[PDB]
């Protein structure tokens, strides 16, 4: 049951809920095998033996290699447990400055105002940003890593349970945190993070890994090989002695973070030393970086910082001023590197570029009615051409002025064109090779004198230069 | 060609056991006689 | 036309228009976790030995079916990723090419299909084998040796060059629009218009509408070529970076709950492959565990390029005094979660 | 399995016991169907007929009626081999050895081919009794079937050397990249002539009565080239289907006696099986039961039958 | 797991297996309701399309779709009806000397008259009629037989060829000195392949038959090098003569012999030790 | 008999329960012989390789990869299915769900395509976890080789248009293969991709060959033997073809390397080869559409 | 080492060469160690652990108890050219724990018994064969 | 333990920079008596170290 | 520039760091002008550009101008000129 605290005001009487949480289980198999020769069958069963001493003793390193198979393979579970635990934490593990905007905001009550919402999100990817990787960041800062760990542990909840077997101490406190680390940092934290009392003193045998799984594993082969039963029954007051190689404590290791008493410990030096298993706590980032190739300065930015520096020699016509068709950084070494934009001819020089019959079929959903088409048609021509013009301002001069003709948006400078106000022709501006515009439906291209009023169309053209592209895309 | 096999009688009783346990392969090159089974095999009897 | 800009490119015009640059590294990390008493509870089952028998003697298999819970009213055992070891990419250089890609409609002119093909292929790392064969995959022919490792992938969208470089400089958007569904209003008629209507406000920028016009739309060249239905892409083994923006069906109904969505970033599912040379988009059989922030915020962060090398070694050491700008050279400095760090 | 025994006949060298102790997976090419057999009639000296040796298309015309085998157990004596054409029928998944730079995959069926590569030599020597073992070089069957393509036409330049003497290779593979290299020396007249005779034979039977109907539609593809996908990377560039533009004639007898339904099983009867006449037949399917999808170069692979 | 079993009820208008033997090579009858369709398709028109409409309806006339599908022909069946067709005679007049005795000789005329007009129509004999196997018993009644005939390889004549020493088991006989035409004349010692083997000529001998058997450690994709030789039936000018299925493996080469016991003295080959693998039919040109 | 596990996802709704029971029989195609699998890898979902679900084209090439498996017993939580092939040759007999045709005492069915008969027949689509399972078609190789020849010509005419092929009569049979409604533009679009390589190999097939004869016996034997089967059969439409169509070695040597290995897949592709045999004892021999068939393993 | 012995532990052909760029940048910036950064006392304190740390302790032999000063047994050698070690301990690690250790004498391995004949009669003479033979006919008696 | 270390160096002769670094870091460096060739616009063909 | 020094080395990365502690130098210390090693000599030299197959600058300029700031701060570029900052395993060394 959720703790409540009892309110006041005059709030209507808040909706009580006490019910029982259901939960997902999931199964998980963990398969293990070992081989078992041609040999050690025709053996261990009576099928292939003499009175010979040494038909005894090719027996007996086949009687040894069970001792040494089951006692891995039934070792491998508890091998494989830790192996299942690392994972299934790190399965519901969000990552730290995720959950430091998260808790703090749900230490708030919550806010469902969906500003809150919104001013968590900005500022959790602020929090992200500034301190994903903080030690090694900010290593070297002490009392940036000492408040780091407090952090590290304090934020999450104590889950409602009583394990009822109490991790002792030593001294005085129980045990509750776990802190799984890995082997290179820990060298790095044990070293200046003092380290209290290094036993566990508790740590009870209670039915865990278990006691008969040793006894079920041999038996339930043994009628299964049903004559090297006998083999392996008789092997195993034998088998702990010779394959030796010729409430209870475990040394554990333990720390105090503010207040709490954690088990400092790494892995991978104990469950994983030459298993080939990565070490769980090793997780790829996969990162996207964006850097703008061939872009052009705003219009106040444009300054020198000072009035004479990155000057050529005298006879040199000072380059910088040209449009930077290059960038430069740094690679997976010092090792600067070049895009230049003659690296992109494998993506825009390929003929993709011309495709649009998807894009012009598909955006003539709701058509907008043929609006003032003085720049879209194209009459034939007839009568004399000495007055072609003039008819032209005679019959044309209701809808040549009806409305603002949508080839003049010039006034629109850098950044009103990218806004919502005075740009309805924002969503009609798709590709760079093609102007789209409204038109008439089924009216060619040639022909008439004017054009009959009927539903517009969005259609397109070639754009033949480059020039012809807008000025405040490509500005003065 | 090969040095004469192991001698898989020789460490039934083993003098010392090995303080460090790694991947074998790590040091493949090293090695004059080499052998990795799976398991079990036929030559170990 | 694409011949034109053919001569323009390895010549040197600039074509009037921009670029910007996708490109996704991959860096392992170490990790630190926490957990709490009773995190998990745990379940053990039974072992049923299975047998199996195969070239030689028997073989015995063992499983045991077991079983966890999440046990947990509250978050429980967060995992703070501090330190790195090593980008596995080289971070940079890699032309995506789509002659890879047979989806794309050619031209007619068959003099002009085969003479644009070989002249962009002369000699691309990511150029294919002699034709594309209909089965298999062209293979992007391996270099004989390599030696700073896995070859991250360029893809480039079409910009105006009048985008402000102040949109950079900040971990932005390529597509110049906010399209997450994070940032998604709970109306149920939301990411359908948060990422193609252009009547409405930016998130990230409220003050215009859309900072790139051809990436944002709908149809418009940032979407058909890299969209998941057009597939132009798709076809071809290369990553696709912008694969993880520009698509219609993951931005959509996939997720919402922004409580659950953090506990399943630290768990997700790369859509590269770190063992592959240069790196593909993932084969059916695969799991890479990646930490993978962009995925969930619908983001991309700048990293250190600018376009003289003269005012690349100024931005060393600190951003102090970096030159910042002049007269057309601009500089953009790291904003990244590696800002601080060594690589 | 019908276990056949190989003798090892005299003596033996120390390092000749452990050339027989590293081919356990090889596969032995033996002519007979037996339980018990010396080792000569299995060697390359067998191999070789009357007055010289086979050249590679010959080889396989050897391999063609001599029984594959694989061997399954190693003794000094004896080497307990497997008929893979008959004694394949196995609960026990008689493993191989791939002997090849290429990975295959988990499912692809696998055929033979002779060592055609340049540092892929396999010819072991056994200095007690003089005798050399080519062992046969397992591959995918859409490797092999673009291998023994290059072989016959390479065969044919050696029928009629028209042109200058610049001539394209024929002796460059590519296999998900890697530019391989074939082993291009010597083509025997015979070893062609019976390799190019089934070729242009079995295509004269692949043209019925109704196969001209299909003739009709070549420019209907030369339109689809030009507006699909899918048609223009399957029309290559290097095609004479593309030179060919540069004709349905009723005549029916009968009107009714499905002239593109016959048109097509004799294709597929005639000219469809040609993976089947000019190399061995495919009987080898990589069976990885724990999960393995790839099978390494030099690696084990459990096999079954038939594709 | 070396042991299986087949049994199917039919009739004794064919084969008769109480005048057969424990040994016979039990062929299928497949699809007998079929072939008026057929038979008018993969043809030329000028082949008279109706012909194993009525040939046929003249077999069925000689003895409605019944309780049981016209099935089994025996491999005894099947020499007399090409006794004329097999440029052989007095080792042909025996067997058809066992069937008009034993089994009424219009049922041979009506179907002899039907592997002329098979291969008149271009729908041949193979692709009908499957092997089906080694009949292990016969528990029929007057009008039906209800045969179990083991399928599946290569047990099925060891399991009546173990047993098969004592009193008379199986022994498979080719009952035919002129059938099972044993190859490799210039043979050495190895495990043989069986074969079942129909040649083909059209319109030298009017669209001829020949059944028989082939035994050979030759492969089934090395066969038709051999296949293609021996005969001089190469000039039909279609096209896909030399049909064989291969009845699967003989492992004990010397175990071929040569007697004449039967039921009227038939000549007959006692085939000690068969595989049946019963493998696929392969007709091409 | 090796019988594999493919196990369930988690809970599923009642009537996700009850339909997979009906499964019990079908044909279900795993690409890995794990003894534990899951039921995501079988579904057609998994099928996936080029972005996009595949046609009849690119389903043969996975059911020539991939390795069939019979549904023994349906389980809760687990599904036990046998592959076919593993095991010796005529071992382990089990049952198949039959499909419109007979499947009679013999035959060697051909686990083959869905898409050969209704579209979106026999499409099992779990509604709680959101897959499908597209079972296939088990038919007999002479039916089985029939018919995938006969829809691929029936694309033909639909290629470039203007008898009806699709009668097919078997021995109790009148084969209504036209679907005509709503299957026939959805059956005939998905052949696009297997009639295109049809049309070329054959017809990259016949041109080679074409202006290979007129260059070869040119410059001994294969003049001989060749010209002695084809006196006046091919001669005539050697004629035929040279006259009422068009008319290089190095384009020609490059182009026959190319139509081989194109021509090779479409052997394997197609053609269908028997993967199981029905074999019966103490049945009735002529198995009724929707009955169980004793089936086992090696042709 | 230090790259190379970090990729053994869980360890791909990116793999090399990740390791090969990485390997170089190291032997680049860390060498000559006590020359560079020696003003510094923290770099070496972290110094000395990479050295200590990076190899493999392995083979148990009790043969030789060269567990020295008190109980506490030795694990190292050190040689380290004097000059140098003059300069190591008086600023770095100036921690003598004593100035005494506890060595041992030879050990010595001669064909006393069965060894003599086997080496003669036979060829091989597999060492502690009275041990070894005592092992060997323990075992299968019961 | 005291040993030897063999390095080779690289180090380029009369090299010409690119087109984007021929500048200078300020306009009023390095410049001589007013009438004297300044010769740092000369391309090198020595080097110092 | 050796094709048969380069193709007889072995590829293992197991193997190829110890010889990377002994190597065997092609120069003696004795000889007044630096002499290729007369051969019967195993000098037992360190030697890690074998490995790598690298080199390394030091610190070079073109003007004693540019040199002049090489004790970062340094001058790095000028109209032709040019300064290479050192990059070997001597950085950071007096000698």
């Amino acid at each position: 049951h959720q703790p409540l605290i009892a309110r006041d005001g005059p709030h209507p009487v808040e909706q009580p809920v006490h019910n029982y949480m259901t939960k997902v289980i999931d199964r998980r198999a963990l398969n293990a095998a070992f081989s078992l020769a041609t040999e050690a069958i025709a053996l261990l069963t009576g099928e292939a033996l003499d009175g010979t001493g040494i038909s005894l003793h090719r027996q007996l390193r086949a009687i040894q290699q069970l001792a040494r198979n089951v006692q891995a393979v039934l070792g491998a579970f508890e091998r494989g447990t830790a192996d299942q635990m690392l994972h299934v934490l790190l399965e519901k593990a969000p990552p730290l400055a995720l959950l430091l905007p998260m808790q703090r905001y749900l230490d708030n009550g919550r806010l469902a105002t969906r500003v809150a919402r919104a001013t968590l999100v900005a500022e959790l990817k602020r929090s992200f940003c500034d301190t994903s990787f903080f030690l090694g960041k900010a290593g070297h800062r002490r009392e940036a890593i000492e408040a780091w760990l407090v952090d590290l542990t304090t934020a999450t909840q104590p889950s409602v349970a009583v394990p009822r077997l109490t991790h002792a101490d030593t001294r005085g406190r129980p045990v509750d945190g776990v802190l799984v680390t890995t082997a290179a940092i820990k060298q790095r934290l044990l070293q200046s993070f003092l380290k209290v009392e290094d036993t566990e003193a508790d740590v009870p045998v209670t039915y865990g890994e278990m006691v008969l799984n040793g006894a079920n594993l041999v038996t339930a082969l043994v009628m299964g090989k049903a004559v090297r039963s006998l083999d392996d029954v008789g092997r195993h007051l034998l088998d702990m002695q010779e394959e030796q190689l010729e409430t209870t404590r475990v040394r554990a290791d333990l720390v105090a973070i503010g207040d709490r008493l954690v088990f400092l410990e790494a892995l991978e030096r104990r469950i994983y030393a030459a298993t080939n298993v990565p070490y769980p706590l090793v997780g790829a980032m996969d990162l996207t970086f964006v850097l703008p190739l061939g872009l052009f300065n705003p219009a106040m930015e444009r300054f020198a910082a000072h009035a004479g520096d990155l000057v050529p020699a005298p006879g040199h016509p000072e380059p910088r001023a040209f449009p930077p068709r290059q960038l430069f950084f740094w690679g997976k070494d010092h090792q600067v590197l070049r895009l230049s934009m003659e690296n992109a001819v494998g993506t825009v020089c390929h003929p993709s570029l011309m495709n649009i019959d998807a894009a012009v079929g598909g955006v003539n959903h709701d058509p907008v009615e043929a609006a003032n088409p003085y720049g879209a048609y194209v009459a034939a021509p007839a009568g004399p051409g000495a007055d072609m013009q003039q008819r032209f301002l005679n019959a044309w001069r209701q809808r040549l002025a009806h409305g603002r003709v949508r080839w003049v948006a010039e006034c629109q400078m850098t950044a009103e064109q990218f806004m919502q106000p005075d740009n309805a022709n924002l969503a009609l501006e798709l590709h760079p090779a093609f102007d789209f515009f409204a038109g008439v439906a089924d009216v060619e291209l040639p022909g008439g004198e004017v054009p009959p009023a009927g539903p517009g169309a969005i259609q397109a053209t070639w754009r033949v230069v480059n020039g012809n592209l807008p000025l405040a895309l490509c500005p003065v | 060609r090969d040095p004469p096999g192991y001698r898989y009688a020789a460490a039934i009783l083993p003098t010392g056991s090995i303080l460090s346990t790694i991947e074998v392969a790590s040091h493949r090159r090293l090695f004059d006689f080499f052998a990795a089974v799976r398991s079990d095999e036929n030559s170990l009897y | 036309s694409p011949v034109a800009l053919y001569h323009q490119l390895k010549t040197g015009l600039h074509p009037g228009f921009g670029f910007t640059v996708v490109r996704q590294d991959r860096f392992v990390t170490e990790n630190v976790l926490f957990s709490e008493r009773a995190s998990e509870a745990y379940f053990l089952g039974q072992l049923q030995v299975a047998r199996h028998e195969t070239g030689g003697g028997v073989n015995f298999t063992l499983t045991q079916p077991r079983g966890n819970v999440d046990l947990g009213v509250g978050y429980t055992a967060v995992a703070a990723t501090g330190t790195v070891r090593n980008p596995v990419t080289d971070m940079g250089n890699l032309p995506q090419n789509f002659y890879l890609g047979r989806g794309a409609p050619p031209l007619l002119d068959n003099a002009a299909a085969v003479y644009l093909r070989n002249a962009v292929v002369a000699g691309n790392r990511l150029g294919p084998a002699q034709p594309l064969p209909v089965f298999g995959c062209a293979q992007v022919p391996r270099r004989a040796g390599m030696d700073h490792g896995q070859d991250a992938v360029c893809e480039f969208i079409a910009t105006p060059v009048a985008t402000d470089i102040n949109y950079f400089r900040r971990p932005c958007n390529p597509r110049g629009r906010a399209a997450g569904g994070v940032y998604a209003g709970d109306k149920e008629g939301d990411v359908i218009a948060l990422m193609y209507d252009h009547g409405q406000s930016d998130p990230a920028r409220p003050f215009a509408a859309t900072a790139n016009p051809w990436a944002s739309q709908r149809f418009s060249y940032g979407d058909l070529l890299y969209n998941g239905a057009y597939h132009l892409n798709g076809a071809s083994p290369v990553l696709s970076p912008c694969f993880k923006f520009f698509t219609a069906a993951d931005i959509t109904a996939k997720h919402r709950c922004l409580e659950r969505l953090i506990v399943e970033t630290g768990s997700a599912v790369s859509t590269a492959t770190a063992a592959s040379d240069v790196q593909f988009k993932r084969p059916p059989g695969c799991r890479e565990l990646v930490e993978d922030p962009c995925g969930l915020f619908q983001e991309a962060y700048p990293i250190t390029c600018a376009s003289d090398p003269a005012l690349l070694r100024s931005a060393r050491d600190g951003e102090a005094h970096a030159r910042e700008t002049h007269f057309t050279q601009y500089l953009i400095y790291d904003a990244s979660p590696l800002k601080g760090l060594s690589l | 399995c019908f276990e056949a025994d190989i003798a090892i006949p005299s003596g033996i060298s120390r390092p000749d016991a452990a050339a027989l102790q590293r081919c356990e997976g090889r596969v032995v090419f033996l002519p007979t169907i037996r339980r018990q057999l010396a080792l000569a009639d299995v060697a390359h000296e067998s191999f070789v007929s009357g007055g010289v040796s086979p050249d590679t298309l010959g080889l396989l015309l050897a391999y063609r009626r001599r029984f594959p085998a694989v061997i399954t157990r190693v003794l000094p004596t004896r080497i307990v081999a497997c008929p893979v054409d008959l004694g394949l029928t196995h609960a026990g998944t008689v493993n191989l050895r791939n002997t090849s730079p290429v990975d295959l995959c988990n499912g692809d069926p696998v055929s033979l081919v002779p060592p055609v590569f340049e540092g892929q030599a396999t010819d072991v020597r056994l200095e007690s009794l003089d005798l050399t073992l080519r062992f046969p070089v397992p591959l995918p069957t859409p490797l092999a079937r673009e291998i023994v393509a290059r072989l016959v036409a390479r065969g044919i330049r050696d029928l009629n050397p028209r042109t200058p003497g610049e001539l394209p290779d024929l002796n460059v593979l590519y296999y998900n990249g890697a530019r391989l290299s074939l082993v291009a020396d010597v083509q025997q007249l015979a070893s062609v002539n019976t390799e190019l005779r089934s070729l242009v034979l079995n295509m004269v039977y692949s043209i019925t009565e109704g196969t001209t109907l299909i003739l009709t539609l070549i420019p209907r593809l030369l339109a689809l080239s030009a507006q699909d996908g899918y048609v223009n990377a399957l029309l290559q560039m290097q095609s004479v289907t593309r030179e060919a533009a540069q004709a349905p004639m009723l005549m029916q007898d009968g009107e009714r006696r499905l002239p593109l339904y016959e048109a097509l099983v004799a294709w597929l009867a005639h000219a469809g099986q040609l993976g089947d006449i000019l190399a061995l037949a495919p009987a080898v399917r990589v069976c990885t039961f724990d999960g393995a999808a790839v099978v390494q170069s030099g690696d084990m692979a459990p096999v079954i039958r038939y594709p | 797991p070396r042991y299986h079993l087949t049994r199917q009820v039919t009739l004794t208008d064919l084969c008769q297996p109480n005048a057969e033997r424990a040994g016979a090579l039990l062929l299928a009858l497949r699809h007998p309701t079929d072939l008026p369709h057929l038979a008018r398709h993969r043809a030329p028109p000028g082949r008279q399309t109706e012909r194993l409409a009525e040939a046929w309806g003249q077999l069925l006339e000689a003895s409605e779709s019944g309780c049981a599908r016209a099935g089994l022909v025996s491999f005894n069946f099947l020499v007399a009806a090409c006794a004329a067709a097999y440029d052989a005679r007095d080792a042909a007049e025996a067997v058809r000397a066992h069937i008009t005795t034993n089994y009424a000789g219009a049922r041979l005329d009506r179907f002899s008259e039907c592997l002329r007009a098979m291969v008149h129509t271009h729908v041949f004999p193979h692709e009908v009629m499957r092997f089906f196997g080694g009949l292990v018993s016969w528990v029929t009644q007057d009008e039906l037989a209800s045969v179990t005939a083991v399928c599946s390889g290569p047990q099925e004549a060891t399991h009546t060829g173990h047993p098969g020493r004592p009193r008379s088991a199986v022994t498979i006989p080719a009952c035919a000195f002129v059938d099972l035409d044993a190859e490799l004349c210039l043979g050495g010692p190895g495990a043989a392949f069986l074969y079942l083997v129909f040649t083909y000529r059209q319109c030298r001998d009017q669209e001829l038959c020949c059944v028989y058997v082939v035994k050979s450690q030759l492969p089934p994709r090395g066969l038709e090098a051999a296949l293609e030789r021996l005969f001089g039936r190469l000039r039909i000018t279609t096209c896909t003569y030399a049909a064989f299925a291969e009845l699967g493996v003989m492992p004990d080469d010397s175990p071929r012999c040569l007697h004449r016991t039967e039921r009227v003295g038939v000549p007959v080959v006692i085939l000690e030790g068969v595989v049946w693998r019963p493998g696929g039919w392969r007709a091409c040109a």
